[PDB]
Parts: C-alpha cells; structure tokens; sequence
C-alpha cells in the first residue's frame, strides 16, 4: 500500500509500505529517498511518537494516511 | 466491553463516513485468511490487542497460530485487504439512551469510557470535535497522543483509538494530525519556528537558547531565533 | 452474484452463486473451474470451516466476498 510522510514545513513524500512493515523499515525507506539518516528521524502519527520496533498496523495506520516527520540533529 | 455484530468502522471511501463493519481474521504469520479459531472473540481487547487469541493455520507449509483481526466496511463489497479502522467507541443505541448534547435518541452513538459511560451521537460528536480543534482545546498525552476527553469533562476519558477523529471530515482531520504533530514537538521540549510560512518542528538541545531552523533541503528556513521571545536571536536582554 | 475463492496457488477463482446456494453447491462450482473434487475441498471463511449442510446466507457470506480453499 501507499502512505504519505509530511514535514511540518509542508514537504510531502510517498512510500510503498505494507501494514506489517515496522517503523524502522519506514525510516529506512525515507533514507533511501531523502538521504535523512534514520537516527535523526522522529515519526509522529496523530500526535503520538512511533516506536521503531512497532508496525504500522499496531497504530492502525491505513492506506494513504499521513505520518509526520520531524528531524532531531543532536 | 463485549463484542457482536454491532461493529462500526470508518470507511475512507467510497462511503467517507461511519459504516457497519465486518470482522475478519488472518494468520499472523503468512498473512492469509486460512487460520481457523477454536473459539470466537469475547471482548474488544481480543480483537484490538495483538496475539490475544490463538488458532491454527490450515496451510500445509505454515504452522501459524496467532490470530490477527482486522475490519472492513460492510456497506459494499471490498477487496481482500481493503481494511477500515474499527471505531470501538461507536455502537448501536440498544438501550435507546438520549444524546447528552442534543437530547435526541440517535443511532448509532459514541459512548465515552468515563465512569458514567456518557452517550453522544455522531452529529454532536462531530461538532464537539471541530469546535475543540479550532479552539486548540485538544489534549496531548505522551502515551495516547492528541485526543479529547468526555464531552461532559469526566477524568480519564481520553479517546484511545485516535481514528475516531475521522468524524472531523477529511479537511479537519488533516488539521487535527497537523496540530497533533505540533503539540507532540512541544511535548518533546521542542519549539515551533516563529517565521510565518515555515512552521518547522525543531528539536534543539535543552540548554541552547539558539535555534537554527536547519534540516536540509526544504526542511528548514534558516531563521535563527531565541526559544523564549521567539522574535530574533540575541545574546541577552530577552525582553522586548 | 459473484464470490471469490482464493487457492493455495495464489490464483483467485470467480464463482457465480446465489445466497441460497449450499456449500456443497459451491464445492461443485469449484470442481467445474479447477477440477478439484469436493471431497478434497475445504473452505475457510471468517476463521471458520464451512460445513456442507449450510448455505452462503447461513455464514453471512455476501456478494463479492472471498472464500479460501485448502486441500484435505
Ligand atoms: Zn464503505
Ligand atoms: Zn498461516
Ligand atoms: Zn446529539
Ligand atoms: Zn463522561
Ligand atoms: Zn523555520
Ligand atoms: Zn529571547
């Protein structure tokens, strides 16, 4: 299926994922298309931070639903 | 609490509304609907919590036992994995309880998980969600997320399945997601970029009063400011 | 109406049925499409194995939903 990842600035990215894909796999697909290392990535869905070990189906994230990406450069 | 054929999901298309739902189950390993259940589910936690029930996959090359439940809209044929999120707080008003807002007996209704199980209809719940969203009255929890409590104000009544806010409508739901991501950044100790049009979510170190909006290509506007006044970066005298 | 049958080989059979058709009738339609005799057929729907006595309406099997076929 397809999901969307949007930054708070407005930039939008499309990803080809499966409901069983983990948030860690999602952050890997983001790096393969944006070059952002996953350690700096913080994914948010409905105000809730997404754990790397969890899957999209754990959060019931449906197709064409939107995840939010904020960067942590520390 | 318990279950039954009173399932309600939110269909994101072609219905774009709350609809009666179909409960389905697949093998937790091979992701196929070949797993048989020796016993049916008895409560919402049986279908909402992973690996809460066990079965037996009837595939010859799969010894899967974990039951993985999902829901589909029941108002029209759906594909094999065209899922819809189940709204566990919405059920049929079998007791015919009037709405706590409009004082009209409606069906279906949403029942908050407060101590009194207050009942509200979908129309009033829609207006309740929109007004609290536009007034920035939504509550953010580090465990649950961006949600609302019972309309009457009861404690420990935050909605856990955040997909209930799909009743906001397509436009207001994406605004809710945006407001949740913003409040989430502020919850992690971050700050929103004060430069209009940017609105970036920045997570600088706690000690640094310098904030360099900077992420990469289109990820930051490059504006340097102070965490306290949010006007422009300075070395002292944070007052105006 | 149409209903779909997914097999272990990935392919999806399309059957023309009525809500009043029995599970035995459905197994007969599966033999007319794939040659699998009904004594080797096992149908799975909603986590339950379908018995030859009931009908599609007895298992709430609606139009264009999917059955899963596994061999005995
Ligand atoms: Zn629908
Ligand atoms: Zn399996
Ligand atoms: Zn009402
Ligand atoms: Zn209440
Ligand atoms: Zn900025
Ligand atoms: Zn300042």
């Amino acid at each position: 299926m397809q999901i969307f990842v949007k930054t708070l600035t407005g930039k939008t990215i499309t990803l080809e994922v499966e409901p069983s894909d983990t948030i860690e796999n999602v952050k890997a697909k983001i790096q393969d298309k944006e070059g952002i290392p996953p350690d700096q990535q913080r994914l948010i869905f409905a105000g809730k931070q997404l754990e790397d070990g969890r899957t999209l189906s754990d959060y019931n994230i449906q197709k064409e639903s939107t995840l939010h990406l904020v960067l942590r450069l520390r | 609490g318990p279950l039954g054929s009173s399932f309600f999901v939110y269909c994101k298309g072609p219905c774009h509304k709350v609809q009666p739902g179909k409960l389905r189950v697949q093998c937790g390993t091979c992701r196929q609907a070949t797993l048989t259940l020796a016993q049916g589910p008895s409560c919402w936690d049986d279908v909402l919590i992973p690996n809460r029930m066990s079965g037996e996959c009837q595939s010859p090359d799969c010894p899967g036992t974990r039951a993985e439940f999902f829901f589909k809209c029941g108002a029209h044929p759906t594909s094999d994995k065209d899922t819809s999120v189940a709204l566990n707080l919405i059920t049929n008003n079998s007791r015919s309880i009037p709405c706590i807002a409009c004082t009209d007996v409606r069906n279906p209704v949403l029942v908050f998980q407060c101590n009194h199980r207050h009942v509200i209809c979908l129309d009033c719940f829609h207006l309740y969600c929109v007004t609290r969203l536009n007034d920035r009255q939504f509550v953010h929890d580090a465990q649950l997320g961006y949600s609302l409590p019972c309309v009457a104000g009861c404690p420990n009544s935050l909605i856990k399945e955040l997909h209930h806010f799909r009743i906001l409508g397509e436009e207001q739901y994406n605004r809710y997601q945006q407001y949740g991501a913003e409040e989430c950044v502020l919850q992690m100790g971050g700050v929103l970029c004060p430069r209009p049009g940017c609105g970036a979510g920045l997570l600088p170190e706690q000690g640094q009063r310098k904030v360099t909006c900077e992420g990469g290509n289109g990820l930051g506007c490059g504006f340097v400011f102070c965490r306290d006044c949010k006007e422009a970066y300075h070395e002292g005298e944070c007052d105006s």
